[PDB]
């Protein structure tokens, strides 16, 4: 709320007001006035009280208050609203400000964008916190120096990248829709005094860099404005803020691609390269205020002492026996066997045992965790539940071994979870302290004890050894076979046996690497040592492939470090957009603050504002969240302070999304009870208040930065019917040439659904959709924007003259019918072809993922035909655990209705020729996407540790190993396809 | 007797199952646990070994070349149930010396009929529908129980954060005394001697205010305390229930799922299964 308590306050409200004198004044206010009204109403009425010969001049002066976040601020800039004041309490304290102001400002700035305020990580004791503040910097301020290499070019291409995609190759099919390789370009030219627009049509080559395109907009001294004002002008998108500033083919824009498959015009804008160069901030940085043995040499087993537990929330009737959990963990898997302490009654939890594992120290490598848990009990049949889980560094980042007691507030176990131990989850204390609180002790070795450094590593690595052949054919074929498993098929004994056998082999073979890591006895120095000095040598690998080892299965920093160097050098701006996502949640994995992955983001976030702005998001959604606050906090801040202008406009994002927090939470709660024609007005009524209105206009689209939202078409905005109560928004689009783009941006915000599921099934449909397109399948999908901004808070796209199938259908035959008056002509096979060809794609898409069972309300046509889907809200087939069978549902069955518009309105539906030309669609789509398995399952196990329900273990994502039939041969894995498809369809499938 | 028995009817094989199947007979049980199953037909090898050591599941192919069977070359047993009975009797050192363990303990898929003695199909698949329903029931319980949950940790840390405003708050305002204080130390001084009681009247009057509104505030956090205590106790309460709740649903999924299997084993429609689901 804008005040505590109370969600709005009232018209009137009364202002205790702190003098520096010692008095105390209340002062009538409105709600909407600012503070510099207030401070001259002050000082008039404070003439009347005591001591008012002591004052000073107001200009001497400032208000002070306290925060909803508990924080003491002081409101430099004097025109903000009461309202806007964010005041926990209605209360002023006018003192004289002393200290660096700028630096104030800048630090409340990044608070308010942050979600906390940054002088709570000032309090932070922890030593790997405060160090990951101050050389963090040297991320940021390097980042800042790429941004000056050619300025004010740098700058541009900074706040408006390249828009690209990854290869500058076309497929076949969008050539063929070129004519003998040119496209038609419209170029806009204003002449502002006059204010209106002369057009230009163009034909030239598709590959034809911006100069090309401007050389000859121009002639629409022959060669000598092309001489000269060549590099004078820029091209912009008609719509958007998207530009060209970067020599790349016209068509690798993904704008300009776009236009050639959708077949729609180009509409390009000229424009003066200074006009925008001029109109950029240039934003300067500045520093803040904040800028022995060796673990070979110890002879002894590991061992832990378990002492007590402060407290269980457990009812003694229920349960027998409480006990706790102990493992030692490199990854996923135990380093050795589990150990439990002895069984205790749950009123008095203190077990003061050493526990003793089969693991020699100098043993231990580098990644090593303790990983526990407090678990309950209840011929003998007993089950095991965990209470309360925590994990545990065995090293700290600077390389130190753990020693001596210390106490572990543990974590609440995640919905679904019923694993004894979590080793996925993070690791460290629980920040909330009133919670069940495990003490242990390790062994103390009477030093500070670090583990080796590589040189020690290396010798060791040739000691090995110290205590010739060829690569036959045969073994050549078998490493071959061996690669070409995917990540989550085990490797055999005999393969690992193998592997490792042949590790000086497997180097001719670069992406053998993951599997190789799995032949490694992590439990031995010996082997660990060979694997390193095989690791730094390495050749680098397909950024795809490299993204498998970022997963929890892979937490030694040598590993990972070649992962990261390979993104480093590989890894494009597209894809790295396209990836972001598990980019982001994959540092939920990482040991420490300070890592080489998150060293690489954050300097991809600061010399690329389109992946700053989604990294941002990202992390932002997720500050709810406590087991990742603190690390996403502290990366928001680093970001924050180095991003530059770009926090005033992220700031007006968030500053727009609290107030439909606001807006909906007070729908949701206080009116309830009212029908939906009162809480519209109500809605209006709120929305019609000026600092709503200044709040939800002229700010960027949190969907797409490109996209500005100007003003709200107040009288088109609308509650859905949704018990959650989503707002259809609506907003203006503010270019002065949005008529030949989109005239209004249509948004939906969601407030009380968790949208991360939908956010990631869009973005695979999007990542299969671009595979199709490279491999000459062109079936079209629709990944329209979805973001997630918070807890179940987000933003989902609207697509325009789209309907879902019931409102078609509202006979068998009216869907076909309704297609036919929409598209009447010739025009209608172009529609029969997009229908087919949407449908075949979304049909093995949604079977592949398992999405939710599709109905009329869930399927979507657009207008000129193609068809989509919508609320994918549980996949991987979330309603097979709670259900009985083990079976692969098949969510979207083709009805009649959708099998008489393939067939053109034929008799026999399922025996067409053209039923038959998009079954073979359906087997070459799921075949196509069945060869890049890899991406998709690396894709979801970096999302394991993201708090989904959906996927909290490798055998959620073990669903698309089956519907994609991996564990078979290609033959056998189509054959399996079709039988699912004729068991949907009651054999009509013509086989 | 046992080396005769065909692999068809031995308990530990199971044969077309998937390694994911394997893993969820084999998570959290003791080192000898052990299963036989198909190998993935993209491979060379015919079957599977999974057995546990030191907390892992550990795969070991099973080849076939003419009539004889083995991890490796050469294949020396005469059948898969010879193999497996060998290293029942034998650790399995013998071929591997770091993998030092015998295969002790095999998942059965006679295991249900333990628990479901019940020869009628129909009274286990009714049995299946009254497991199913006190299984969703419990699911349903637990679920509402975690939505007070999260609503109720949620609600706290809010109060947390207002409990710290209001001490800042109360800071500020004492700190106010201390202004009011220092400031009327020789004003007041002045007037003692001037004897201006009618000021005094004023000034006196604007310090009681002072302390009238702290008393007022630290009254409110004195509120707010108890009820984040009233509320840390409900989410205590709360956090007790569902772990009564927790070990009773593994058991009703557990009981279920292993009724579900015997059915299956017998291959009940895919369609009556649902009917009772
Ligand atoms: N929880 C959720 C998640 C999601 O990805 C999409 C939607 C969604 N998206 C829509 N879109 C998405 C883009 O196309 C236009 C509207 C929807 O339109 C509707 N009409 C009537 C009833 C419901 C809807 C509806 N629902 C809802």
């Amino acid at each position: 709320g804008e005040l505590w308590g109370i969600h709005l306050m009232p018209p009137r409200i009364l202002v205790e007001c702190l003098l520096p004198n010692g008095m105390i004044v209340t002062l009538e206010c409105l709600r909407e006035a600012t503070l510099i009204t207030i401070k001259h109403e002050l000082f008039k009425e404070a003439r009347k009280y005591p001591l008012h010969q002591l004052l000073q001049d107001e200009s001497s002066y400032i208000f002070v208050s306290v925060t909803q976040e508990a924080e003491r601020e002081e409101f430099f800039d004097e025109t903000r609203r009461l309202c806007d004041l964010r005041l926990f309490q209605p209360f002023l304290k006018v003192i004289e400000p002393v200290g660096n102001r700028e630096e104030k400002i800048l630090n409340r700035e990044i608070g308010f964008a942050i979600g906390m305020p940054v002088c709570e990580f000032d309090m932070v004791k922890d030593p790997e916190v405060q160090d990951f503040r101050r050389n963090i910097l040297n991320v940021c301020k390097e980042a800042v120096d790429l941004r000056d290499l050619n300025s004010p070019h740098s700058r541009a291409m900074y706040v408006y990248p390249p828009n690209v995609e990854s290869s500058p190759e076309l497929p076949k099919h969008i050539y063929n829709k070129l004519d003998k390789g040119q496209i038609i370009v419209v170029i806009w030219v204003i002449v502002s005094p006059n204010n209106d627009k002369q057009k230009y049509t163009l034909k030239i080559n598709h590959d034809c860099v911006p100069e090309q395109v401007i050389a000859e907009a121009i002639r629409k001294q022959l060669k000598l404005c092309v001489l000269e004002y060549q590099g004078k002008y820029i091209l912009k998108v008609c719509g958007c803020d998207e530009y060209f500033l970067e020599k790349y083919p016209l068509s690798q824009y993904k704008y300009i691609r776009s236009c050639i498959m959708l077949g729609r015009m180009p509409n390009l804008m000229l424009m003066a390269k200074e006009s925008l160069y001029s109109q950029l901030p240039m934003d300067c940085f500045t520093m803040p205020s904040y800028s022995t043995k060796s673990l070979w040499v110890i002879n002894s087993a590991l061992r832990i002492k378990i002492l007590c537990a402060t407290y269980v929330n457990v009812n003694i009737r229920d349960i027998d026996k409480i006990y706790v959990r102990t493992g030692i963990y490199h990854g996923g898997e135990p380093l050795c066997d589990n150990v439990n302490t002895q069984r205790v009654p749950c009123s008095n939890p203190r077990w003061n045992e050493w526990l003793n594992y089969d693991i020699y120290i100098p043993d231990l490598p580098r990644a090593a965790r303790l990983c526990l848990s407090i678990c309950s009990v209840k011929g003998a049949k007993e089950e095991h539940c965990p209470l309360a889980w925590g994990n545990i560094n065995l090293f700290d980042y600077t390389d130190t071994l753990v020693s001596g007691k210390m106490a572990l507030n543990l974590w609440p176990v995640p919905h679904g979870l019923e694993d004894l131990l979590n080793p996925i989850g993070v690791t460290g204390s629980n920040p909330n302290k009133e919670t069940p609180c495990l003490e242990l002790e390790f062994d103390w070795f009477s030093s500070v004890v670090k583990f080796p450094d590589m040189s020690v590593i290396e010798e060791h690595a040739n000691w090995s050894v110290s205590r010739d052949n060829e690569l036959r054919e045969n073994d050549k074929e078998q490493l071959k076979a061996i690669s070409t498993r995917d990540p989550l098929s085990e490797i055999t004994e005999q393969e690992k046996d193998f592997l490792w056998s042949h590790r000086h082999y497997c180097v001719t073979i670069p992406e053998i690497l993951p599997k190789l890591l799995l032949s490694v006895k992590w439990n031995s120095r010996d082997e660990v040592a060979q694997m390193y000095c095989l690791v730094k040598d390495w050749p680098p690998i397909k950024p795809e492939q490299a993204m498998e080892l970022l997963d929890c299965n892979y937490p030694d920093p040598m590993v990972r470090g070649f992962a990261v160097r390979c993104l480093e050098k590989y890894l494009t701006d597209d894809k790295l957009s396209q990836y972001l996502i598990q980019l982001v949640q994959v540092l939920k994995y990482e040991q420490y603050l300070d890592n080489l992955l998150v060293r690489f983001l954050l300097k991809k976030a600061l010399t690329n504002q389109r992946i700053g702005h989604f990294f941002f998001w990202h992390l932002k959604s997720e500050m709810h969240n406590k087991t990742v606050s603190q690390r996403f906090g502290l990366l928001l801040e680093s970001y924050c302070r180095a991003c530059g202008m770009y926090l005033k406009h992220l700031n007006r994002q968030v500053e727009a999304m609290e107030k439909l927090i606001n807006l909906t939470d007070i729908l949701k709660q206080e009116k309830k009870d009212e029908t939906q024609k009162v809480q519209m007005k109500f809605l209006v009524e709120q929305m019609r208040r000026p600092d709503f209105m200044d709040a939800l206009q002229g700010f960027l689209s949190p969907l797409n930065p490109a996209h500005q939202l100007g003003n709200l078409r107040l009288e088109e905005c609308r509650i859905m019917s949704s018990a959650k109560r989503p707002l259809w928004l609506n907003w203006e689009n503010p270019d002065i040439m949005s008529e030949l783009l989109f005239q209004n941006n249509e948004i939906i915000f969601k407030n009380g659904d968790d949208l991360r599921q939908d956010m990631l099934t869009l973005q695979i449909i999007r990542i299969m959709e671009n595979i199709w397109q490279n491999q000459g399948l062109d079936l079209r999908m629709l990944p329209y924007g979805c973001l997630s901004i918070g807890d179940c808070v987000g933003l989902i796209e609207v697509v325009r003259n789209s309907h879902t199938i019931m409102q078609i259908q509202c006979n068998s035959h009216t869907l076909h019918q309704w297609l036919k008056d929409k598209n009447k002509g010739e025009i209608y096979d172009a529609a029969i072809d997009l229908f087919t060809r949407s449908c075949a794609g979304y049909c093995v898409a949604t079977f592949i993922l398992g999405i939710g069972d599709r109905h009329n309300s869930n399927i979507m046509v657009k207008d000129d035909g193609q068809l989509f889907h919508i609320d994918f809200g549980h996949f991987l087939d979330h309603k097979k655990k709670k259900f009985g069978y083990k079976r692969e549902r098949v969510p979207f069955v083709l009805t009649q209705d959708f099998l008489i518009v393939i067939s053109k309105g034929a008799q026999e539906c399922t025996k067409t020729r053209e039923f038959e030309r998009f079954q073979e669609m359906c087997y070459k789509a799921y075949l196509a996407i069945r060869q890049h398995a890899n991406l998709f399952i690396n894709l979801f196990s970096m999302m394991l540790g993201s708090g989904m329900p959906e996927l909290q273990s490798f055998d959620d994502i073990a669903y698309i190993r089956k519907t994609l039939a991996l564990d078979k041969t290609e033959q056998e894995a189509l054959e399996y396809f079709m039988k699912q498809m004729n068991d949907a369809h009651h054999g009509g499938w013509t086989t | 007797m046992n080396n005769n028995m065909s692999l068809q009817d031995a308990e530990w094989y199971w044969g077309d199952i998937s390694r994911e199947e394997v893993n969820e007979k084999l998570r959290d049980t003791a080192d000898g646990t052990f299963l036989v199953r198909d190998a993935s037909t993209k491979m060379h090898g015919d079957y599977t070994l999974t057995l546990r050591k030191g907390g892992n599941n550990k795969l070991i192919k099973i080849f076939h070349r003419d009539g004889k069977y083995g991890f490796s070359d050469p294949l020396t047993f005469s059948s898969v149930v010879e193999l497996i009975n060998h290293y029942r009797n034998e650790s399995l050192a013998q071929y591997n010396p770091k993998l030092d363990v015998k295969l002790l303990y095999p998942v059965s898929k006679y295991q249900q009929d333990q628990v479901v003695k019940e020869d009628n199909i129909e009274a286990v698949g009714k049995k299946l529908h009254e497991y199913n329903t006190q299984f969703q029931e419990k699911s349903r319980e637990y679920d509402r129980l975690y939505e007070e949950y999260t609503r109720t940790s949620q609600e706290i840390q809010m109060k947390r954060t207002a409990i710290e405003a209001f001490n800042e708050t109360i800071k500020i305002f004492e700190e106010q005394c201390q202004t009011q204080e220092r400031y009327s130390k020789e004003y007041i001084e002045k007037f003692k001697r001037e004897g201006n009681e009618k000021e005094i009247q004023r000034i006196m009057h604007n310090y009681d205010k002072l302390k009238s509104r702290i008393s007022e505030i630290i009254d409110s956090r004195r509120r707010l305390e108890e009820d984040l205590k009233k509320q840390a106790a409900e989410y205590r309460e709360i956090d007790k229930r569902m772990n009564s709740i927790k070990p009773d649903l593994i058991q009703l999924r557990k009981t279920r799922d292993q009724y579900l299997m015997w059915l299956t084993q017998k291959g009940v429609r895919q369609k009556k299964l649902n009917e009772w689901l």
